[PDB]
RNA sequence: AAGGGUGCUUGACUGUGAGACAUACAGGUCGAACAGGUGAGAAAUCAGGUCAUAGUGAUCCGGUGGUCCAGUAUGGAAUGG
RNA sequence: AAAUCCAGGUACGGGUGAAGACACCCGUUAGGCGCAACGGGACGGAAAGACCCCGUGAAGCUUUACUGUAGCUUAAUAUUG
RNA sequence: UUGUGGUAGACGAGCGUUGUAUUGGAGUUGAAGUCAAAGCGUGAGCAUUGGUGGAUCCAAUACAAGUGAGAAUGCCGGCA
RNA sequence: UUCUCGCAGUCAGACAGUGGGGGAUAAGCUUCAUUGUCAAGAGGGGAAGAGCCCAGAUCAUUAAAUAAGGUCCCCAAAAUA
RNA sequence: AGGGGUGAAAUUCCAAUCGAAAUCCGUGAUAGCUGGUUCUCGUCGAAAUAGCUUUAAGGCUAGCGUGAGAUCACAAAUAAG
RNA sequence: GUGUAGUGGCGAGCGAAAGCGGAACAGGCCAAACUUAUCAUUAGAUAGGGGUUGUAGGGCUUGCAAUGUGGACUUGAAAACGAUAGAAGAAGCUGUUGGAAAGCAGCGCGCAAAAGGGUGAUAGCCCCGUAUUUGAAAUUGUUUUCAUACCUAGCGAGAUCCCUGAGUAGCUCGGAAAACGUUAUUUUGAGUGAAUCUGCCCAGACCAUUGGGUAAGCCUAAAUACUAAUUAGUGACCGAUAGCGAAACAGUACCGUGAGGGAAAGGUGAAAAGAACCCAGAGAUGGGAGUGAAAUAGAUUCUGAAACCAUAUGCCUACAACGUGUCAGAGCACAUUAAUGUGUGAUGGCGUGCGUUUUGAAGUAUGAGCCGGCGAGUUAUGAUAGCAAGCGUUAGUUAACCAGGAGAUGGGGAGCUGUAGCGAAAGCGAGUUUUAAAAGAGCGUUUGUUUGUUAUUAUAGACCCGAAACGGGUUGAGCUAGUC
RNA sequence: AGUUACUAAGGGCUUAUGGUGGAUGCCUUGGCACUAAUAGGCGAUGAAGGACGUGUUAACCUGCGAUAAGCUUC
């Protein structure tokens, strides 16, 4: 089996297992957000656990 | 390692073939039609052994009915004579001596019908 | 045990396979765990890992990681940890010392770096190429010694 | 009163954020409280946009500004973060 | 010989039922088995409906649908003074 | 004491076929096959006797599978 | 029936009562909310009926008491006023 | 001589076949679509719903099943206030 | 190393080069300088000597030391090990059932032979063989020894002079090779075009410093890939629907103009001793006789299943509405895996098949005429989880390869997982990222590894059957259309 | 007047037998997959593959090539 080469370059591990990523929206029109928002989802995360079974089998 | 079926198949369709031994041509002779009449003819005999117990039963009341009739006590006063005297019978040994045994079965009548409930 | 009674341990060989086309006795027959008339019953199998359907898949929806050092391996370093190297038995903690112990490989040239905070109660000499502030600062408050090699 | 007028101002701030609402996910909503430096006010207090709910589009790709990171032998640069 | 054929010992009327029954419910009629006829029914037989719809099916054809290309035409350059 | 309808499905426990390895045993005084019978099991299944048959087969514990047929307008052969 | 992990199937539903929308207070119509059954559930009543009523089949018994329903005959079981 | 031939032109004919022969090979093409999938017993036992989907006969996550473990009460059910 | 760095409508996917551990190991030779001889010597050509490079080499001039070691090498001679026929090769009688002994039983014997085949059943000692010891006139293979050709040789000094592969390397315009979808490196269709050891190329655009290497000339054993064939042998491979399509005279019969497509079919008995002869019949043949242990083993030739077709003992059936059965039930006829027995069933009650797919099928939906055989969840490489075993806290475990029976295994620690995490990263470190912050928040401040079995999953055709099709090659104008 | 058996043209059930048929079982001058060695080619000095012919011998198969079921030598 191969790792999925953009489940690579998305998703970090950690030591417990779980699955580090980035908030989304944040590329472009700013403007559109408020700075609650923004400064909000600059901060990372973790895959949701409806996720975290097809993300372990991708990797 | 190619295993190769023989005596196995054969010898589960004999049984069911010796199961449905009786019947009307094709349905003894063919496996299948054999196989379809054993599992019909199971789920008969499962429904009448509990409608057996039910029409036997009938059978008796019928019998008893008639049997008191003829004395002028009818069926339905006379089991609730029977309940009040604290008399259990079955209504089977009770048809039964009321065929084979006249003067006993004469004998539960005339007590039932008049002595003081218990 | 001889060879014409032999036995496993119990709940260590044998176990329930499921046997998936033979007859409707052993609850795996006809359709076989498939379910009906679906894309998951047919030869074909399970889709691609990841699909969901035609909708944009969660890695597809999230930003990609960036890359600073494009085109590099992080430098490997092999480590001596403090609350272990204790349980290690040995004095004058050089690179040599270290082979024949068989910590590190004698094939290998990584430097050694110092790491750690738990106390220790003999003195240790060690030869490393990085140790820590407080690292050190654990080692010298015992009668132990550091020597940085460049 | 959350409506109208006047004076002074720019909190239509920076770094965050315990706890909740609602949700398949992705996203959305409310928010006490802390540190920095401000505005109004004598002060208490209020201000992280408007009486509240619509006014919005993921990822990839490339462009712009800043930058205490990288710079394929070394110093730069290219190219990235 | 032939297509056909789940096993059959294969009535009619009203009703019922997957909504038009030889087989179910309630009634009526009918000794067992042929032969010659004629086609009412067995939603009769032959052809995994050609009509309709569905498939992110196929093929043929069309065009100012998209992307290309044979051919045709123009220029630079080499053979070229 | 509370229970035991059941499709999709999940889990557990077993039967049977062929072969191999260890043990033991039967067989021209008749093995397998094969037919019949008024047997034994909760189920896959397992025996007893007799006829035919003429040379291999059985029991136990493990192991490996081309290992279980009623349906595919299924293939082949035979016969209605 | 809460939390964590392994393996699923399901994404065509139907009818009855009750409150409505669309339809015409038509549909065995269509679309919702809720209580039940069938799907995946036999037995008894409804003459016959997937969905109505009584109820939930481990096997055997020619034992007894009952639910819905019923007691002239078919067909088990009644009498008085 | 076959993304070719021939055609007083009908999609004619090209070995009983022609919207593009016959045969072999890639090839066991692909089919979210039909059909089929073979021994037994025991315990438990659904769904036909929501959102997204060039999605509507399919798929993913949530909801409902099952196996293992934990939580003893503060968790979850049945009644009264 | 790793599914790592990377490369990808950054989607499906693709995927090295270093380094490390192993198998094998080998380095040689031309051009140019310089020189010799000859070509109307206009040679710028032919045939020789000299030379083969990078810690630069060679040529020019001048000396010392050398007569060797080794080849990828020619002829011969000799020897050894084999290949293509073979020779020798031990050990048993009696009795019993039986047609037949080799089985069974008693008493023995041989073995460097107990692999196998045949002999009237199942033989170590009946036979052929096998273990072991041996043998080649002739052809041929490998290796070794001796001689013999050919090639093959070091360290200095001075001169400061010469040579070192040109339409070549670069560069531009279009493509490609490498893991790369074109880009440092490699290659080329068109054009242009250098320098000469203070030289040229390379170290992922490019420049400078440092370092590495010598393009535009050639040859090169070994480890590596495969088996139509020859010899020996093996199989938890097949055993006439299986195994090659083909156990038989199979690419045959047969189909098609052709390319092409393509079957079925094995077994008498130890020995034919294959039935002389008689009877019926025209004969085949049948019934006796005969042979044989068996003729119901007879050429129709091992065993002989079911569907299917006929015969018969016993029971029932011609007023009877039938998914053909089930529960009761007389009478009739028998006697068994001795069992409240078996065969039939006048009559009474109840009763609309099996799979498929559906909300719902007795179905006026679907699939099967019947019987028998065949017919659909596998393998290889990885991931996760459950269960179990081995080893354990500086753990655990080997891969390739070598030896060993086509073995268990021993050597082999290259590596892989865990042991410290956080961050995009430099970096720090029981802390780290964010931030002015140490405050706050995110992640951490511990529970391992290698196997066996099961379940699921990824790549492969991946449970089986089924398209209309698409692309590449060949065969067809004997029919037909046109033309000659 | 009343209750009554014998009928079986034919059929059904049980059992036994005979016939068509070649399933199951046992076996195999045959296949398949490999191991250890050998070898890795033939041909203008006429190849591979075929046609024809050759017997004291019907055809077919095999062998052989007018020296034709075989010729010489060791
Ligand atoms: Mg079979
Ligand atoms: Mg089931
Ligand atoms: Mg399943
Ligand atoms: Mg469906
Ligand atoms: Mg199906
Ligand atoms: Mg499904
Ligand atoms: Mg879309
Ligand atoms: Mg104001
Ligand atoms: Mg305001
Ligand atoms: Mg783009
Ligand atoms: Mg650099
Ligand atoms: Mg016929
Ligand atoms: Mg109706
Ligand atoms: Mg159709
Ligand atoms: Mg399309
Ligand atoms: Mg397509
Ligand atoms: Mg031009
Ligand atoms: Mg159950
Ligand atoms: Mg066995
Ligand atoms: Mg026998
Ligand atoms: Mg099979
Ligand atoms: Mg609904
Ligand atoms: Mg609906
Ligand atoms: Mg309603
Ligand atoms: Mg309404
Ligand atoms: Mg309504
Ligand atoms: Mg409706
Ligand atoms: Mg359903
Ligand atoms: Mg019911
Ligand atoms: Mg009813
Ligand atoms: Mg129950
Ligand atoms: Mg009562
Ligand atoms: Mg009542
Ligand atoms: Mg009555
Ligand atoms: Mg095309
Ligand atoms: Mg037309
Ligand atoms: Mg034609
Ligand atoms: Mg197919
Ligand atoms: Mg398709
Ligand atoms: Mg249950
Ligand atoms: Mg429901
Ligand atoms: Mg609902
Ligand atoms: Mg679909
Ligand atoms: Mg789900
Ligand atoms: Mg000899
Ligand atoms: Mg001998
Ligand atoms: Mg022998
Ligand atoms: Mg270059
Ligand atoms: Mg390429
Ligand atoms: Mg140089
Ligand atoms: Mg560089
Ligand atoms: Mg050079
Ligand atoms: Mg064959
Ligand atoms: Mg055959
Ligand atoms: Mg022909
Ligand atoms: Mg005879
Ligand atoms: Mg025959
Ligand atoms: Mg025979
Ligand atoms: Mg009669
Ligand atoms: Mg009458
Ligand atoms: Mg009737
Ligand atoms: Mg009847
Ligand atoms: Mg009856
Ligand atoms: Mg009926
Ligand atoms: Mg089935
Ligand atoms: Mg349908
Ligand atoms: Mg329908
Ligand atoms: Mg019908
Ligand atoms: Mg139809
Ligand atoms: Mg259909
Ligand atoms: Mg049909
Ligand atoms: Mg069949
Ligand atoms: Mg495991
Ligand atoms: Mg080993
Ligand atoms: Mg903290
Ligand atoms: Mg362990
Ligand atoms: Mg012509
Ligand atoms: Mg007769
Ligand atoms: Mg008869």
């Amino acid at each position: 089996m191969k790792v999925k080469s953009a489940a690579k370059k998305r998703f970090k591990l950690t030591k417990s297992g779980q699955i580090k990523r980035k908030h989304a929206y944040t590329s472009h029109l700013a403007p559109h957000k408020t700075t609650k928002q923004k400064r909000h989802l600059r901060k990372q995360g973790t895959v949701s656990a409806s996720d975290f079974k097809r993300i372990g089998n991708l990797i | 390692m190619r295993i190769k079926g023989g005596k196995q198949t054969r010898v589960r369709r004999k049984k069911w073939l010796k199961q449905a031994s009786g019947s009307f041509g094709t349905r003894h002779a063919s496996y299948k039609v054999a196989k379809q009449t054993v599992i019909q003819a199971a789920k008969y005999a499962y429904r009448d052994r509990r409608n057996k117990k039910r029409d036997f039963r009938s059978l008796w009341i019928l019998r008893l009915n008639a049997a008191l009739r003829e004395q002028g006590m009818t069926y339905s006063v006379f089991i609730n004579l029977l309940k009040k005297h604290n008399i259990e019978i079955n209504r089977k040994v009770l048809s039964e001596l009321a065929i084979k045994e006249p003067s006993k079965f004469n004998l539960i009548v005339q007590k039932v019908k008049s002595e003081q409930p218990k | 045990m001889e060879l014409n009674q032999l036995k496993s341990v119990p709940k260590a060989r044998n176990h329930k396979t499921k046997t998936l086309g033979r007859g409707h006795g052993s609850g795996l027959g006809k359709t076989s765990g498939r379910g009906q008339k679906g894309q998951k019953a047919r030869k074909s199998g399970l889709t691609r890992p990841g699909f969901e359907g035609g909708q944009t898949p969660l890695y597809r929806r999230l930003p990609k990681f960036g890359n600073a050092r494009k085109g590099f391996l992080k430098q490997e370093w092999v480590v001596l940890n403090l609350n272990k190297i204790a349980k290690l038995k040995l004095d004058k903690i050089n690179r040599a010392s270290l082979i024949e112990k068989q910590v590190i490989s004698a094939k290998s040239q990584l430097p050694i770096k110092l790491i750690g905070h738990t106390k220790l109660e003999k003195p240790l000499h060690f030869e490393v190429h990085k140790v820590s502030k407080q690292a050190l600062k654990a080692v010298e408050n015992a009668n132990g010694s550091v020597k940085l090699l460049e």
